[PDB]
């Protein structure tokens, strides 16, 4: 719920952030079988 | 009242699960200044929040 235009939030001020104009689509899920197991994924 | 306040230690930590903020936004809060801050606390359900 912070992937969008004008949040903050965790990612928002060291991870990734949207325009406040961003002009497009946001898709996800939560596929956990393949996510799942972690050492591959990290935050700032 | 009559002490200073540095909400940079409330809005860093995660332990919060919102912050959310009506008429100011949280990373502006450090260079404001109020007369009263009235901390209102209290328990509810959490989908009530």
């Amino acid at each position: 719920r912070q992937i969008a235009p004008g949040q903050t939030g965790k990612i928002a001020d060291y991870n990734y952030k949207l325009p406040d104009d961003f002009t497009g689509c946001v898709i996800a899920w939560n596929s956990n079988n393949l996510d799942s197991k972690n050492y591959n994924y990290l935050y700032r | 009242s009559n002490c200073v306040a540095d909400y940079s230690v409330l809005y860093n930590s995660a332990s919060f699960s919102t912050f959310k903020c009506y008429g100011v936004s949280p990373t502006k809060l450090n260079d404001l200044c109020f007369t009263n801050v009235y901390a209102d606390s209290f328990v509810i359900r959490g989908d009530e929040v």
